[PDB]
């Protein structure tokens, strides 16, 4: 609901005010201690053209008059009172499109400005192009190109942000040019974002979903607890990244608690607890955890995690600690690793690792069975004749080398098979004079190389 | 040892497999200053040259030939940096891998001995028998190295007024510490002015400022207190190519856009480019076209003038 | 899963997408095998179009040079990742093949871009420590020198500076055995390479391993154009260059791009059957012009993984294929088709609630 209406006052002794400027209309609204609008209309032939709002404050009691640039407002000191009747100071609230007046003086510039604002709120932005090239403020191209973002044109806010120098923006709208050429959101979206306005990104693609540019645009304002539990709810593909980024801020803030608990929330603690821990020179605390009222909450997911076993298993492995590796690897059921440690000891321990090895042959011949025995059932009318095999175990590799290295090379060749190695096959194939094993293991192979070759060596 | 003017080096356990002593310098016609000795360098200080030599087989390694003559040397423990003062009673920082000099500014001759901090290796102090100051080195800001003296706020050259407190003598300096060798024997400990409140993480503006003079400066995002603290913090952590830093205090800043550019050259570890990205960011453009244009990647001036 | 889904039943806008966002998740979390795995395959997958759409010649560019610098990206981040691990990890390594990585990836950080989370400062410093402690002492003054112009970590400098110190005491002589040899110029390499990992005699790229990085014996060479891949084929099954390898030295020859062979018929009737190589660039349905190689010192055991199809030397490759996960770059399995038989996952979330259902 209104309540008055002014029209823009030319100042006294003032006669060289501009056209336009004389057709611009405020008006004092309030919503059905009240909101305070004032709106503003280019008072144009054809009707009213709507330019601006304006909230405001509860010390700006009301609009009195205007004079272009100005609002002047009876308003009431922030600290004042409004109860007394002797606090009534006079503001000249600035109007929107009239930032960096830097010149009362300033005429040319004013007027050229006015007229931006007039071709804005009439929209066809290619002579407003033209209104604000005499100006040189650059609060003026700064809202030409908030204008270009409300509207959908680029190619003139190139030149916008470009002839402000903020090459960080500039860099940005390339970069979004270049690798998202499809999209034309996207770009609007970084084009906003440079312009220090930041509540226009979700409303941009919020539904048609571009979740991920939104999260990081969440985390780069600082709200952490905010896009994490957004992404917990509704983007469930980057909640690693969070983490992750929140680990990173936790590191550069040194605070090694909060950075260890989400690397380890981040699922990267395979690489960067140890990382931290390592450069921290705290790998007494690692060796105890992994052989207080807080540091319950550590020990209660540190001693189990797979992967922490796995690292500190290969960690002493190469400090030239083999028994505490083969401890560690047990109690991380790495079964490569084991192995290779067995048959690499001195005496190697060559039948825990074919233990371990036929162990897992069986997994792997379970798997295999029961996935024919599952397709077998239209496998009763439909003759395949697929030759799937099970699944080949590359901890038998260093089996078969034991007995590579003990002349036993027809058991090797088994356990050679066994593991997919079929250059390692023939290779032990090629000593036995045997042709067939060579061929049908090149077949096996199903790379070209391999028959490519075996084929003249075949010939001769 | 030294002794009539030249330095004799030799092994301690007197074995007759062991070599014969050595004796330096070589040339006579310059005259020992100090020397210092690390585990794997001998560095000697004539009047003209500072030599460094590798323990193992004494050979020549470093040689920074002091134009202006040399008065004093004080080496780093490690036997890397100097810190030299020269015959115009002026201090200068040598990094002798690079062999470069770098001029101390705000050093006053009237302190003339020097010691290097035994916990971080980019400070030491300037005493004399009445009081002593400190010198913080960065070894890479995008003015390239540089040695300053730690100046109190809102004093850019001067330092503040320092009515000497009577009786102590300066000895060693460890975490901002000084141990003094007082007249009866016992060790005294002053702590430095520069150094006070630096271990405490509530807002607090002197810890900021502490930690902040002594580039100590991730240390110093735990004690901000205003946002004009953080975006002072924000352009030093830029100023020393630090990245990570730089985004994780622009993150409270509100500035998405610049977050988001810096996180693409949070990996670049080429000096060229980092010293490019962070003047084009600050918006000094033309620095940043030859910071570019010697690096490794020279076409992004031209994306940059584009 | 989803991802493997997803590579099964086509759709590729969603695959696509999920590509990305766990490509880009692998990068930020500096999960480099994984992320190498994932660009590696990311290209094959820039070739897959609905059926429904037929592109223009100007959207199978725009697709073929993202599946070119994919390629290029995983390579990096494959070559990276050990280098980062023995930088920060407390593990050691192989001292020939982590010498032989830093190497490469020198050759590849030079004039090109920089994936996201690839620091020149890991690099140079593992480069210049394994030099130094391998006795390439030229290359390791080299990489120390050119170590100044980059920065580190703020606990690295000290043991940084006594090596530069240390090193410039041990005298100036490598060792040839630790050096590469460009084949095609027959010529060692001594300088560091350029970037591209060209040769700095005759231009040429290394044509590596990719485990231990050694330059195999093979030389690139493209087929002149009055033939195709198809009659290269052709011209295979069915059927001096000493005076004209002294002509590509001459010189004058404009040294700012490189130069390949030239292929002609009668050279590839004269070329034996087994010394040649055919590379296959499957970035997916684009047409791409098959590359072809030569190899000349049969003593050397090389392979091509046809999932991947990058040259391996072939026992390395095979040992390495023994970890549980295929290729060490694109995670190919033989003997099977590229759809697997994806009940195994219907399986392994049986066996998930089984393992719920225990106790
Ligand atoms: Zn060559
Ligand atoms: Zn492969």
């Amino acid at each position: 609901i209104p309540n008055s209406v002014y029209w823009n006052t030319p100042e006294p002794n003032t006669t060289t005010v501009g056209e336009f400027e004389y057709i611009l209309l405020a008006c004092e609204t309030y919503q059905i201690q009240r909101p305070h609008n004032i709106v503003t209309f280019f008072a144009t032939h054809d009707g009213l053209v709507l330019q601006n709002f304006a909230p405001l404050r509860r010390y700006q009691i009301c609009l009195v008059g205007l004079t272009i640039p100005d609002f002047l407002l009876a308003s009431v000191k922030i600290n004042g009172d409004p109860n007394n009747a002797e606090d009534y100071v006079i503001e000249q609230k600035r109007l929107r499109d009239f930032e960096g007046l830097k010149s009362d003086k300033d005429v040319a510039v004013r007027e050229a400005l006015m007229k931006f604002s007039y071709y804005a709120t009439i929209g066809n932005m290619d002579e407003a192009y033209r209104c604000v090239k005499s100006i040189k403020n650059p609060a003026a191209w700064q809202g030409l190109a908030r204008l270009c973002v409300t509207s959908g044109r680029l190619d003139v806010a190139a030149v916008c942000l470009a002839t402000m120098e903020d090459c960080v923006a500039a860099r940005a709208l390339r970069e979004a040019k270049e690798d998202y050429p499809d999209d034309q959101d996207v770009q609007l979206a970084t084009l906003a974002l440079g312009l220090s306005m930041t509540e226009e990104a979700v409303e941009l693609l919020r539904k048609s979903k571009r979740y991920d540019l939104l999260t990081d645009v969440y985390m780069a304002c600082g709200k952490f607890e905010h896009a994490q539990r957004h992404s917990e709810r509704f983007d469930r593909a980057r909640i690693r990244p969070v983490a992750y980024k929140y680990a990173q801020f936790m590191e550069s803030l040194q605070n090694m608690d909060a950075a260890i608990m989400w690397y380890y929330n981040a699922k990267c603690a395979s690489t960067d607890v140890p990382r931290i821990f390592f450069q921290t020179n705290r790998m007494h605390e690692l060796r105890q955890l992994m052989m207080g009222e807080q540091q319950s909450t550590f020990a209660t997911i540190f001693p189990q995690n797979r992967e922490l076993l796995l690292w500190w298993a290969q960690h002493s492995e190469r400090r030239h600690n083999v028994q505490e590796a083969l401890r560690f690897y047990n109690a991380g059921e790495d079964v490569y690793n084991i192995v290779r440690i067995l048959c690499s000891l001195t005496p190697p321990k060559l039948d825990s690792a074919l233990q371990l090895v036929n162990k897992e042959m069986d997994k792997a011949k379970m798997r295999f069975q029961q996935q024919q025995a599952f397709a077998a059932t239209a496998s009763a009318r439909f003759g395949d004749d697929d030759h799937g095999e099970p699944d080949p175990v590359g901890s038998a590799y260093f089996v078969a080398q034991l007995y590579e290295r003990q002349g036993d090379d027809q058991l090797a060749l088994q356990y050679y098979q066994a593991a997919g190695a079929y250059r390692s096959g023939v290779r032990v194939a090629w000593k036995m004079e045997q042709y067939g094993v060579v061929a049908n293991l090149a077949m096996k192979s199903s790379d070209e190389r391999l028959m490519l070759e075996t084929a003249m060596a075949l010939e001769k | 040892v030294v002794y009539d003017g030249r330095v004799q080096l030799s092994p301690i356990r007197d074995t007759p497999e062991a070599a014969a002593p050595v004796y330096f310098p070589e040339s006579g016609d310059t005259r020992l200053v100090s020397i210092a000795l690390s585990e794997v360098f001998f560095l000697y200080a004539t009047t003209s040259r500072v030599s460094v030599y590798a323990l193992h087989n004494l050979q020549q390694v470093a040689t920074f030939t002091c134009n202006t003559g040399l008065k004093r040397a004080f080496a780093n423990p490690a036997c890397t940096r100097v810190a030299y003062v020269d015959d115009s009673s002026e201090l200068f920082n040598v990094n002798l891998v690079t062999e470069v000099a770098n001029k101390a500014e705000g050093y006053d001759p009237d302190q003339k001995m020097v010691l290097w901090d035994q916990a971080e290796a980019t400070v030491f102090i300037t005493y004399d028998s009445e009081k002593c100051a400190t010198f913080v080195n960065t070894p890479h800001s995008r003015h390239g190295a540089t040695c300053e003296s730690v100046l109190v706020k809102d004093s850019s050259e001067d330092n503040l007024y320092t009515p000497l407190p009577p009786g102590y003598t300066p000895v060693t300096l460890f975490r901002g510490t000084v141990v003094c060798q007082t007249p009866n024997g016992t060790l005294e400990t002053v702590p430095l002015q520069t150094h006070n409140n630096i271990f405490l993480r509530t807002p607090n503006a002197e810890a900021f400022y502490n930690n902040f003079s002594l580039n100590r400066l991730r240390w110093s995002s735990n004690n901000i207190t205003s946002p004009q603290e953080a975006e002072d913090l924000a352009v030093k952590s830029l100023h020393m190519l630090d990245v990570e830093l730089a985004i994780r205090v622009y993150r409270q800043l509100s500035q998405p856009s610049l977050v988001l550019c810096l996180e693409k050259i949070r990996h670049i570890h080429e000096k060229n480019l980092l010293l490019g990205h962070v003047s084009m960011i600050m918006g000094y453009m033309k620095d940043a076209q030859n910071f570019f244009l010697r690096s490794s990647q020279p076409l992004r001036a031209l994306e940059m003038r584009r | 899963e989803a991802l493997e889904a997803f590579r099964a039943a086509k759709w590729p806008k969603e695959a696509m997408r999920l590509m990305e966002t766990l490509a880009t998740n692998s990068v930020t979390c500096r999960k480099f095998r994984d992320a190498a795995f994932y660009y590696i395959h990311l290209a094959e997958e820039y070739g897959r179009f609905e059926e429904t759409e037929k592109p223009t010649d100007v959207e199978k560019a725009a697709r073929i040079r993202r599946s070119k610098e994919c390629v290029r990206r995983a390579d990096i981040y494959y070559a990276f990742s050990g280098v980062y691990a023995h930088t920060t990890q407390p593990l050691p390594y192989n001292e020939l093949s982590l010498f032989r990585t830093a190497k490469y990836l020198f050759g590849m950080c030079a004039e090109s871009a920089i994936p996201i989370n690839v620091g020149k400062g890991a690099i140079l410093y593992t480069l210049s420590r394994i030099a130094n402690r391998l006795e390439m002492v030229r290359t390791a003054r080299a990489v120390f020198e050119k170590l100044q112009g980059v920065i580190l970590p703020v606990s690295m400098m000290e043991q940084v500076d006594i090596e530069t110190l240390l090193v410039r005491s041990k005298p100036v002589k490598d060792r040839d055995e630790l050096l590469d040899r460009c084949f095609r110029c027959n010529q060692l390499i001594a300088q560091l390479p350029m970037a591209g990992d060209r040769c700095p005699n005759c231009f040429h790229p290394c044509v590596r391993s990719f485990v231990n990085f050694e330059c195999l014996p093979l030389v690139e060479f493209v087929l002149a154009d009055e033939l195709t891949d198809e009659e290269a084929e052709r011209i295979i099954v069915s059927g001096p260059f000493f005076t004209q390898l002294q002509y590509v030295l001459r010189p004058g020859r404009p040294t700012a791009t490189y130069q390949p062979f030239v292929a002609s018929a009668d050279i590839l009737k004269g070329f034996r059957r087994d010394e040649v190589f055919i590379v296959r660039p499957r970035y997916g349905t684009l047409p791409v012009p098959n590359r072809y190689y030569r190899l000349m010192r049969s003593d050397v055991s090389v392979c091509l993984c046809n999932g991947c199809q990058h040259f391996f030397i072939a026992e390395d490759y095979e040992a390495e294929c023994m970890r549980g996960s295929g290729c060490p770059l694109c995670r190919y399995r033989p003997g099977k088709q590229v759809s697997r038989s994806m009940k195994q996952i219907l399986f392994d979330m049986e066996t998930a609630a089984a393992a719920s259902k225990t106790s």
